[PDB]
């Protein structure tokens, strides 16, 4: 990297962000932030850098930067953006459905914090659209582990699992598709008193 | 690798050293860090090799008297120096065996099992021979029969340097270094501990060898710990000097001469341990313990040179190659003869 | 294929220690917490002692404990095998 | 790894809409937990691929009592007054020593003037000299330090 | 004292609003001496600051801070044996990375840190140093300078106290090693604590198994050469005399299973004390207490010793724990492999009672998949429950694709190249897909394969295979033909037992014969098929399309895979052709290997191999000659050339296809051939029986420190091949190739060990019972895979 004045380096990196070649926009932002790590225009270079890291799929570097931002500027005007952004980076790592949802509920947790705190965010209408996906996505996770244990013949495990789905994710598609597995588990342990109860629930509700 | 070995000093010799004779004793020590040096007692050299071979040599010519091997049939792993006293040659083995062979013919006078590996030069005093085993056990065997009379139990760190302290005797008490960083003082009668004073400075630790006592003060070095002078009676520290080693030092006049763990030789005054001369030209050359030979320090190095250092300024008087296997065990300057054994077992005498 | 164990373990001796009119804290102490309750209104406790060793067929005993509004043992219903 | 560079760009998602299950009569559905429970935050905000996700010498202050109340804190703070022109409403201070807590110390002399500027009165602090560790040399740091010390007195 | 407002000095990176968010003291608060000390140490606990001073103005309470310097870059110097990026990765994990701040009070802990790594891999002279260069705007540039030094090696592993066993022979079974021959992979001479640890366990067991019940390890010393290039370890032992087992008294919270535990501690008195035979019943008890619900049943045995009889009375104490219940088995880390892939390996069931051993079984079941770098198991008490519990597995997934070049060299195959690319966990599905290639003197083999290891949840696998084999009979010591086959296999594999496997599948093969030198045996088969080619011209071709049902059974109870010393392996494998195929045959082969030891240290074992093969046609057709059985070579009857045993070709007089003198031919009319002709070169049979008996012995000359590393055999090998459709009547002048009574026999010595070039087998055999035609080959060998 050169050592020109900061004014023209920010100009260089800005017109690398506008050309959508992030690999070089990063190497100049990184240099600008490492050299001027505080200052009045210091927050702007930190936002551009977490945007760049995200579009170049440098997601660990994006998270590490977003978390250091929120630690040092928890009251900054645009932490609705910074939060929306750590939701995307966590939802990128997810990549959906049968694999570790640690990244999905991380994403969910953050998008929830975005909408509770900033209901008039430009990112809130899209955010709510995202954690409607994420809900039935990690409902789908419970559905698959319920589905494994019904093949295994672990009926106690499958009803306890879908009981949990009714509790945590009731309004999801995954839990509608899950109930007939509960009904089965009951019937298999000759608890058909209880089966008849969940039988009434599927009989009284849409598949949609 | 190894972070910087020193080059052979280039020096004009104020005299010319010569190998009066030399005699081979088996393969020798090899690359197995061992105390095994030769012993001079009554115009006859006593040498040994790790495998068990032990030879009695004539001190003038180096011609064999008796050879005999202590290996049964398995090697003997002889390690514990050689010391002659009372018509007996004492050898500690790493098979926890201590041999005492008759000085006359070389028969086994006795042989005793010991608490562990007998690394230490056997020290003989008050009619007992002192063995410092490798488990921190320090045992006293009767020089007549070889029966263990008492067993003091020094403590041991997680990791030590190889080699144990040969004690010195004064006033019917023995003074050992330990692998703790603690000089200890025990009674020769039953092994009753008197005092135990620490001189040690992740893993940093400090084995010791062989303290020397002159008129009520006892001197000791710790590896990476201090050179200290202690009150014989109390154990009380009188002065610390911050420099540590593993190889014997020697006190003469009111001077200490020693070789650092970086193989730099020094002369300090015994009154305060303030440096008179330092020479750092043999640095990291793997020097032996020094000996005084007619007013000259003699030290062997790993490449098999022994350098003669002027005792008044630290500048070299003579240099000499003599064996390519290398040196590491102590020389023996005594009775107007200088002896050194090289790694391959070859026992030289130097004039 | 391995042994399938499901639900709670019942010694035929720890179902002595339970009798009608006990609190939930006493039965839970006597039998441990149950793997499954009823989540649909009624407050019932199901102790399913199901095991199924390789190519041998299931033996299940179903101890069903019904509690009152207060949370005290009203009805205890158990059966040692399946039909 | 390569699967991340195809999420990080644009890809969209319209997953099955949420719908509340109806409970039959003679029973109830398990108690709702509330952890994964999406609030109905209303409004027309752009949804994915249509949403702009690009990121969004001298110090003067304004405030009879004015001028004598300025020379008063400087006298109570133990700063030696060199040139006091009460008429022209402009004083000069001797070398004031600061602390903060960083590196080696900065020392400067100032010019504190107080004259009306419209409907309010201005207090203009100009950093004349700035000698750090006996070496004249950051510029706003120690003009604002002096402007802050008179401001706290007011 | 009340605070009117709060002011801040020395805030640079930390927003006023961040420091302000950190303090107990608030605007408009009545604070005392203790309240300001409580925010001083709140701000410190932020980790943004070097020094915090909170003192009072008049109205104002003002906060002075010095922010910790922000790292501008991290660079590495002299760091030879560890690569910058990997070592930069460990620093981020520990909290030092570019853009984060450095506390100057840990720069020493940073060095002591990664310098302590170096000590772990035995660079004991290592020295890492941080120089932290200040820059403007409160930043530093820390560079770690390294002096790795030289690795230290074990100069000696001495044992003292050992009288009943020689030092060397005990070191025999040690992982740590003081001597490694140039020609033998017995291990490195490199030190690790983990190695010494399990080695002191190998030493303890060795003694207790021989009845040394009062054997103690008194102390272990690891010494260190001053120059720090040599390591001496010494174990000090007391090996108290042998002891026979008197009886065993069980005493603790047995949960009233005292009935069944006396069946687990039944012993025939006089039998010598045995430490592993003791641990067996400590686990047998702990297993059936586990079988009755209990998570962590503890059993602890204390030998009560009586020196009058020289007997030991085992005083076993056992208290079954409580019962607990697994509410959830979670898996975190599996970011690419689906949940079912590592869930289906569990022996602990969710929604059931936990077994401390069933969760442990289920851990190493994941390690042996080889899909994960690390596999750590955590058992948490589910909040506010006396007995419910979550069991989580924390996996770190590894790149599971690979390229694998193999080169080997044997007397049967010459050089053999193995080479293929392999993906064991296809998109995290447990699916194994791979392209594989083989190539020696006589054949080249390429195959594509997909496997599902769990076709069904119980782990019956469904295979899948396109293959292409290209065979040159000439380069295999056979009557010359060439087969260029290809086709497809799908096979179920059923596990039925820890020790038994089954497999059944169907498969298409398209054989395509050509270049066949005419012989009567190969020809009578072609006349079975109905094809009638020239008996004079070896420019011919035959193309079959077969469909085959393949079955197989494998039994393995070998006590260990390398140098087996006890139990049998047995492999039966058969072929038969479903109708609609050109050919109509069946084939079955059976391999047997039985090891029985004849000493207690298992250093003298006798081994009985037997190899049987039989095949024949069905619809009056014959079994193809390309499916024939062979015998002789290092693999079967040692001392004989590969495939020499059995029927020999009897050729027709033909015209050689590309004739050239200075080149010997077999019955070319170009050399004046008129009628049929006997030969040396074998064709093989449809019925084969070989059986050998090795006598495995201690290798007699090299050091007992590594003697156990080499296995000497003395063997007596026998075998025959014959074909049953041989018209002995019609070919009266020539020998009877339908007679199996012709048993070939050979005797000799075999060596076997692991070298730097790979695993060796030197056979030096001697055929004392050899028939006319049979070609000898007394020295045979194998290097690597062949």
């Amino acid at each position: 990297v050169p050592d020109n004045p900061p004014n023209e380096i920010y100009a260089t990196a800005q017109q690398k962000l506008q050309d959508g070649n992030w690999r070089q926009a990063i190497t100049q932002l990184e240099a600008l932030d490492n050299r001027y790590p505080f200052g009045p225009y210091s927050q702007q270079v930190q936002l551009d850098l977490i945007y760049a890291y995200y579009k170049n799929a440098d997601l660990p570097l994006a998270q590490a930067a977003i978390d250091r931002f929120i630690r040092l500027n928890p009251t900054h005007p645009n932490i609705d953006y910074v939060m929306y952004m750590r939701g995307l980076t966590n939802m990128a790592l997810d990549d959906s459905s049968d694999r570790d949802p640690q990244h999905a509920r991380a994403a969910f947790s953050d998008f929830s914090k975005l909408v509770r705190g900033y209901p008039n965010s430009q990112y809130t209408t899209d955010a709510t659209k995202r954690l409607v996906f994420l809900k039935d996505r990690l409902a789908k996770y419970e559905y698959s582990v319920a589905e494994y244990y019904t093949e295994r013949g672990a009926w106690v495990a499958v009803v306890n699992r879908v009981e949990g789905m009714l509790r945590d994710y009731p309004d999801t598609q995954a839990t509608r598709d899950a109930l007939p597995l509960m009904e089965n588990a009951y019937r298999q342990m000759q608890m058909n008193a209880q089966a008849e109860k969940v039988a009434k629930i599927i009989a009284a509700n849409s598949s949609n | 690798d190894v972070v910087k070995m020193s080059p052979l000093p280039t020096v004009e010799n104020q005299f010319t050293p010569t190998t009066a004779w030399s005699t081979s004793v088996g393969s020798g020590i090899g690359n197995f860090y061992s105390n095994l040096h030769p012993a001079l007692a009554d115009n006859v050299v006593y040498a040994a090799d790790r495998a068990g071979l032990v030879k009695a040599l004539n001190a003038d010519d180096g011609k064999e008297i008796w050879s005999v091997s202590l290996a049964e049939k398995e090697p003997a792993l002889l390690s514990g120096g050689v010391t002659v006293s009372g018509g007996h040659v004492y050898i500690g083995s790493e098979k926890a065996q201590v041999y005492a062979l008759n000085t006359s013919d070389g028969t086994v006078a006795w042989q005793t099992k010991v608490a562990g590996e007998a690394l230490s030069r056997p020290v003989v005093s008050d009619g007992l021979v002192l063995i410092h085993t490798s488990n921190g056990q320090l045992q006293a065997l009767n020089e007549a029969d070889g029966a263990v009379k008492w067993t003091v139990n020094l403590d041991m760190p997680s990791l030590s340097l190889r080699g144990e302290s040969a004690p010195t005797t004064a006033f019917g008490a023995a003074v050992v270094g330990g692998d703790n960083g603690r000089v200890s003082a025990v009674l020769m009668e039953q092994g009753q501990m008197i005092w135990q004073q620490r001189i040690s400075q992740d893993r940093l630790s400090d084995v010791d060898t062989t303290p020397v006592v002159v008129n009520g003060v006892v001197f000791a070095l710790a590896y990476n710990g201090n050179l200290t002078a202690l009150d014989l009676r109390s154990g009380q520290i009188m002065w610390k000097r911050e420099l540590g080693s593993v190889n014997d030092f020697i006190v003469d006049g009111n001077r200490i001469y020693l070789v650092d763990q970086n193989d730099r030789v020094m002369a300090l005054t015994i009154d305060g341990g303030v440096t008179l001369w330092t020479q750092s030209d043999l640095l990291h050359r793997l020097l032996t313990s020094p000996v005084l030979y007619n007013g000259n320090l003699v030290v062997g190095d790993s490449e098999g040179y022994l350098h003669w250092i002027n005792v008044e300024d630290g500048r070299f008087v003579a240099q000499q190659k003599v064996d390519s296997s290398g040196f590491q065990t102590e020389p023996v300057a005594a009775d107007g003869k200088l002896l050194i054994q090289a790694k391959d077992g070859t026992v030289y005498s130097i004039t | 294929r391995p042994d399938i164990n499901q639900g709670n373990y019942l010694t035929a001796n720890d179902v002595s220690k339970i009798r009608v009119g006990m609190t939930q804290q006493q039965v839970a102490y006597a039998l441990g917490t149950p793997l499954m309750s009823d989540p649909f209104g009624t407050n019932t406790w199901f102790y399913v002692f199901r095991q199924q060793p390789g190519h041998e067929g299931v033996t299940q005993q179903t101890l069903t404990l019904t509690f009152n509004s207060s949370g005290v043992l009203t009805n205890i219903d158990n059966k040692p095998a399946l039909s | 790894r390569y699967k991340r560079q195809v999420s990080g760009d644009e890809a969209y998602l319209e997953a099955a809409p949420l719908a509340e299950l109806h409970a039959p009569a003679g029973m109830i559905l398990p108690v709702t937990s509330g952890d994964y429970a999406i609030p109905v935050t209303n409004g027309s905000g752009a949804v994915g691929k249509a949403l702009d996700i690009r990121p969004p010498d001298t110090a003067s202050l304004l405030v009879n009592t004015l001028w004598p109340q300025v020379v008063s804190v400087l006298q109570a703070k133990n700063y030696t007054i060199t040139q006091r022109d009460d008429a022209g409403q402009t004083l000069t201070t001797d070398w004031v020593q600061w602390n903060r807590l960083d590196e080696d110390e900065q020392r400067g002399r100032y010019q504190i003037s107080v004259k009306p500027q419209g409907y309010q009165q201005a207090v203009t602090v100009k950093l004349l000299n700035l000698e750090q560790a006996g070496k004249p040399v950051s510029m706003q740091r120690y003009s604002t330090e002096m402007m802050n010390v008179i401001s706290a007195g007011l | 004292f009340v605070v009117k407002d709060i002011h801040f000095e020395g805030l640079q990176r930390v927003a006023v609003g961040a420091a302000l968010l950190s303090m107990p003291v608030r605007t408009g608060d009545t604070v005392n001496d203790e309240d300001i000390s409580n925010t001083i140490r709140a701000l410190f606990a932020t980790g943004n600051f070097e020094d915090v001073r909170v003192l009072r103005d008049g109205d104002t309470l003002l906060v002075q801070v010095k922010e910790r310097p922000t790292i501008a870059s991290i660079t590495f110097s002299g760091n030879k044996s560890v690569k910058d990026d990997m070592l930069k990765q460990n620093l981020e994990a520990s909290g030092v990375r570019v853009g984060e701040s450095l506390d100057r009070t840990t720069i020493a802990d940073i060095e002591k840190g990664l310098e302590d790594f170096y000590y772990s891999v035995g660079k004991y002279s290592a020295s890492v140093k941080a120089v932290v260069t200040p820059l403007p705007r409160n930043r530093v540039d820390l560079k770690l300078v390294f002096q790795e030094g030289v690795s230290a090696e074990i100069q000696q592993i001495n044992i003292v106290g050992n009288h009943a066993f020689t030092t060397d022979e005990l070191i025999s079974h040690f992982q740590l090693r003081d001597e490694v021959p140039w020609w033998n992979v017995v291990g490195d001479r490199k030190y690790q604590k983990q190695k010494l640890a399990g080695d002191l366990e190998t030493l303890r067991s060795y003694y207790l198994d021989r009845g040394y019940a009062r054997f103690n390890i008194d102390s272990t010393q690891v010494s260190l050469t001053p120059d720090k290039k040599g390591i001496y370890v010494t174990v000090n032992i007391t090996e108290g005399d042998q002891y026979k087992l008197s009886g065993v008294e069980v005493s603790g919270n047995l949960a009233g299973h005292s009935a069944e535990i006396e069946q687990l501690t039944k012993i025939e008195p006089g039998e010598l004390y045995n430490g592993t035979k003791v641990t067996k019943m400590e686990d047998d008890i702990k297993k059936l207490l586990g079988r009755y619900g209990y998570a962590y049943p503890r059993v602890q045995s204390m030998p009560e010793i009586n020196d009058a009889d020289k007997t030991v009375k085992l005083r076993v104490n056992v208290d079954a724990g409580n019962r607990f219940y697994v509410r959830k088995i979670r898996f975190e880390g599996n970011d690419t492999s689906k949940d079912a892939v590592l869930r289906r390996e569990m022996r602990q069931m969710e929604g059931a009672w936990l077994g401390s051993d069933l969760v442990d079984q289920g851990k190493e079941r994941l390690n042996r998949l080889g899909f994960f770098e690390t596999v750590d198991t955590d058992t948490q008490r589910v909040p506010g429950s006396p007995d419910q519990v979550d069991v989580v597995y924390k996996v770190k997934e590894r790149n599971t694709g690979s390229f694998n070049f193999g080169i080997g060299y044997g007397t049967e195959s010459g050089v053999s190249f193995q080479a293929g690319v392999q993906q064991d966990n296809w998109l995290g599905t447990g699916y194994a897909v791979g392209i594989n290639g083989t190539k020696n003197d006589y054949q080249t083999y390429a195959e594509l394969s997909v496997t599902n290891p769990y076709f069904t949840v119980d782990g019956v696998s469904l295979g899948g295979r396109l293959f292409y084999n290209d065979f040159q009979a000439d380069d295999a010591d056979l009557s010359d033909y060439t087969n260029k086959s290809y086709g497809t296999d799908v096979t179920l594999g059923f596990p039925i037992n820890e020790y038994n496997s089954l497999r059944a599948g169907l498969g298409y093969v398209h054989n395509s014969l050509s270049n066949m030198q005419p012989q009567v045996a190969m020809w009578r088969y072609l006349y079975s098929m109905g094809e009638h080619p020239s008996t004079s011209d070896q420019d011919n071709s035959f193309k079959t399309d077969d469909f085959t049902f393949n079955y197989g059974w494998t039994y393995n109870k070998l006590d260990r895979g390398y140098f087996p010393t006890d139990g049998s392996r047995v492999n039966l494998t058969g072929k038969v052709t479903i109708p609609g195929s050109d050919n109509e045959y069946y084939k079955v082969t059976l391999d047997t290997a039985t090891y029985v030891p004849i000493d207690d240290d298992h250093k003298w074992v006798v081994l009985g191999r037997t190899r049987w093969g039989y095949g024949d046609g069905l619809g009056g057709k014959e079994m193809p000659f390309y499916e024939n059985f062979y015998a002789g070579g290092s693999s079967t009857v040692r001392g004989f050339q590969s495939n020499t045993i059995g029927p020999k070709a009897v050729y027709f007089p033909h015209q050689a296809s590309n004739y050239d003198p200075d080149y010997d031919y077999e019955c070319a009319t170009q050399d004046g051939a008129k009628d049929l002709c006997k030969s040396d070169d074998a064709v093989g049979g449809n019925a084969m029986a070989v059986a050998s008996l090795e006598f495995i012995t201690p290798t007699p000359f090299i050091s007992d420190k590594y003697a156990n590393s080499v296995r000497t055999s003395f063997f007596w090998d026998m075998g025959t091949v014959w074909d049953t459709n041989w018209d002995s009547s019609q070919y009266s002048g020539y020998p009877d190739y339908s007679d199996p009574s012709n048993i070939r026999m050979s005797a000799g010595i075999a060596l076997q060990w692991m070298s730097p070039l790979g695993p060796l087998v030197f056979s030096y055999a001697q055929p004392f019972k050899k028939y006319d035609g049979d070609k000898a080959e007394q020295f045979q060998f194998n290097i690597g895979k062949t």
